[PDB]
């Protein structure tokens, strides 16, 4: 059992998105699937659900204009197309399969199984790679600085160095800001839209 | 009276018949049983017991006013349903003419004289009798006619039923094991009969026919088929029959068309009845100048299935379930059966 | 909507110790003598994870530690021995009507030793100067519990800071935070001592720069 989302990014207020759920391990068509998204407050939200054949799907009223689901067990893989988009949808959406358990002459539906999860951001700013710099002063702590760049997510890691390195949560200026610690290194840092694996050597 | 010692024998005879393995299973035990019964009028002691008692009967004998009851509650209604028991002996052969008489007051059914020497006309006129009373629904119900074929009793019953809930419907995928076949699949969104059982471990869906019939169709789960099969009885089945309840439910039933076709000296050999069939026969009812002993029992049982603010189950039977259907006047079972794959 | 109402909103349990969470429906999720409540598990950077299904069933694979438990309104989650693998956000949700609503949440951390943290400040790069910026940062690591109060004080500053606190490791159970005081290069560089003072529960930690 295995999902995959994909298609999430950055887009602008009223655009589109149309994101897919790669499905395996099981017989898709045979599973109710549902799509929950998770705000940047950590908060679940249930967004919509189609029934195993797509005969049947269901929506909260506050996506029901905006949001569809749908599913094509042909190529098992599951869509939720999105339009009319605003800032307050940007979020992580992830797809999960419903599975009815049998409990005392009656079953609830369960999501059981989840996905990665696909980021969306809704916003007016524009893709801005980010500005690295170093943080140089029995053991040592060393830094690293995440500064300027547009949207979230950014990866960043030492020198693949495990132990002792913590990276702190971005905080957003419309450009979002991050630092990372550990306890020649140098810093390397990751931007999905094409800011390029910088390498910053941490020097006296 | 009669219905909990016929029950016993439904299961008793379908569960001989699903070690003998993934094939569809139909039969009528009603039927089988009437059948039989009706054989008894012309036994002897030795053999007149065999039967009876393998058919899980102490026995009062009044049964065949009980089994006359059935078949007048059953006979034409409010039904379709196509049933008969065909005798067939050997021309020649001086027949007591008593037993004739018994046999169509009692339970309807008719005795021809053929010549089994022919074995491809007799075979011919066997199922000619059966194609008439079936009108088609049964088309070459014996296969195979053995060269010394004396005496042969064939029993035919055919069910189109009418539904209460007239159920439009779409084809679909149908699981035989963890091999993927298809076909048309009925379905409705509503109120039903339905709910699950945690001791059997499977779905319980019950409709009623528009004929004062009920058909129940048990949905096993995952891979617990075999043990839905072995903890059928008859009191659970009447607690299901007793219970009066409605659940919101999407249903997928699939629109089939099964037959069965079983030799009832093999199947029910293993239960006990052997006497009949065996070269010690005593039918000293059916002729008492010579020896006579039954040489084949054949039983032919056609079904078909057709249409007449939260998300609820999927109930699809879109894998091997197994049905029953029941008498809502006397209980009885009609019909048991299991369908791996509607394609055969 | 049936709106799900969770409490409380954090728990700190030692290991080994009772950790309840209780979740209030404002609305009925029993329905044909079954409730429709579920619990889910969710770690930081990882998908939720079901936990409890029909209020008391243990999912698959989840072990006899979690324990859920309530009927109709009320329902509860049980986690006997506090183990460091549990430190993740807890939420119910009902499945009983239209639309599926989920708890606001439950962050479930683990009580342990205090430690005080370890305090290091870095003046901005010279790359960052000459851009025309001036970020100070100051790391504050491992310490517990997560509250803690960090100013900063430019030659004796409360805005232009942003603050970002870590998740708990989960494995030893300490926290992480990092204070960046954001100035111009006009502000910067016309002063010399820059500072930022940490106040913890075992204070009663500065670092400082030329």
């Amino acid at each position: 059992v295995q999902l995959v989302e994909s298609g999430g990014g950055l887009v602008k207020p009223g655009g589109s998105l149309k994101l897919s759920c790669a499905a395996s391990g099981f017989t898709f068509s045979s599973y109710t699937m549902s799509w929950v998204r998770q705000t940047p407050e950590k908060r679940l939200e249930w967004v919509a659900t189609i029934s195993s054949g797509g005969d049947y799907t269901y929506s909260p009223d506050s996506v029901k204009g905006r949001f569809t689901i749908s599913r094509d067990n042909a190529k098992s893989t599951l869509y939720l197309q999105m339009s009319s988009l605003k800032s307050e949808d940007t979020a992580m959406f992830y797809c999960s399969r419903a599975e009815f358990i049998t409990t005392a002459t009656w079953g609830v539906y369960a999501m059981d199984y989840w996905g990665q999860g696909t980021s969306v951001t809704v916003s007016s700013a524009k893709t801005t790679p980010p500005s690295v710099y170093p943080l140089a002063p029995s053991m040592v702590t060393l830094g690293c600085l995440v500064k300027g760049y547009f949207p979230e997510p950014v990866t960043v890691t030492w020198n693949s160095l495990s132990s002792g390195v913590h990276t702190f949560p971005a905080v957003l200026s419309d450009l979002y800001t991050l630092s990372s610690s550990v306890t020649t290194v140098t810093c390397n840092v990751a931007h999905p839209a094409s800011s390029t694996k910088v390498d910053k050597k941490i020097v006296p | 009276k009669i219905t909990p010692n016929l029950a016993e024998f439904a299961f008793s005879l379908y569960r001989q018949l699903a070690h003998q393995n993934s094939t569809n299973i139909f039969f009528s035990p009603v039927s089988i049983a009437t059948a039989f019964a009706m054989l008894s009028l012309g036994t002897k002691a030795d053999t007149h017991d065999e039967i009876l008692e393998g058919l899980n009967f102490i026995p009062e004998a009044q049964i065949h006013e009980g089994f006359q009851e059935l078949l007048r509650t059953l006979n034409q209604s409010q039904l379709q349903l196509t049933t008969g028991n065909g005798l067939f002996l050997s021309e020649g052969l001086k027949l007591v003419d008593k037993f004739l008489e018994d046999v169509k007051k009692l339970y309807h059914s008719e005795a021809f004289t053929v010549n089994f020497g022919d074995t491809e006309e007799a075979k011919k006129q066997i199922n000619d009798y059966v194609e008439k009373g079936t009108q088609g629904k049964i088309v070459d119900l014996v296969k195979e006619l053995d060269r010394d074929t004396v005496f042969a009793l064939v029993n035919y019953i055919f069910f189109k039923g009418k539904w209460e809930r007239p159920f439009d419907t779409e084809e679909e995928d149908f699981h035989v094991d963890q091999t993927t076949v298809k076909v048309p699949m009925m379905k409705r969104l509503g109120m039903f009969n339905i709910q699950h059982c945690k001791k059997l471990s499977s779905w319980v869906l019950l409709m009623k026919y528009l004929g004062n019939a009920t058909a129940i169709f048990f949905l096993p789960d995952e891979g617990k088929l075999q043990h839905l099969e072995n903890e059928l009885t008859h009191d659970i089945i009447t607690k299901f029959l007793e219970n009066e309840d409605r659940r919101s439910a999407s249903l997928h039933l699939p629109k089939l068309s099964i037959t069965g076709t079983y030799d009832l000296k093999s199947v029910l050999g293993q239960l006990g009845i052997t006497k009949v069939f065996s070269n010690g026969a005593d039918l000293s009812g059916v002729t008492e100048e010579a020896p006579l002993k039954l040489s084949k029992a054949v039983h032919k049982a056609v079904l078909t299935i057709d249409e007449k603010m939260s998300i609820p189950p999927e109930v699809k039977f879109n894998k091997p379930f197994v049905f029953l259907m029941i008498e809502q006047n006397t209980k009885s079972p009609l019909f048991m059966g299991k369908v791996v794959n509607p394609t055969q | 909507d049936i709106v799900l109402t969770q409490s409380p909103d954090s728990l700190a349990v030692s290991l080994g110790q009772r950790a309840t969470i209780s979740c209030r429906a404002s609305e009925s999720v029993d329905n044909y003598g079954i409730s429709f409540m579920n619990w889910f598990q969710q770690k930081p950077g990882q998908p939720p994870k079901l936990l409890i299904y029909a209020a008391s069933n243990q999912g698959s694979g989840v072990p006899a530690r979690f324990s859920g438990s309530g009927s109709g309104t009320d329902f509860s989650l049980n986690i006997h021995p506090m183990e460091e693998d549990d430190t993740a956000m807890y939420f119910c949700q009902q499945s009983k009507e239209v639309p599926w609503t989920f708890g606001g949440g439950t962050k479930l951390e683990i009580k342990r030793a205090d430690a005080a943290p370890t305090v290091s400040i870095f003046p901005p790069s010279s790359e960052q100067l000459t851009s025309g910026g001036a970020s100070v940062v100051c790391f504050l690591n491992n310490f517990y519990p997560k509250d803690i109060n960090v100013k900063w004080k430019i030659d004796g500053r409360q805005n232009g800071v942003l603050n970002s606190w870590t998740d708990q490791d989960s494995k030893d159970s300490t926290y992480s935070m990092s204070s960046t005081l954001t100035l111009t290069k006009d502000e910067y560089e016309r002063h010399n001592s820059y500072t930022c003072e940490a106040t913890h529960k075992t204070s009663t930690i500065v670092k400082s720069f030329n």
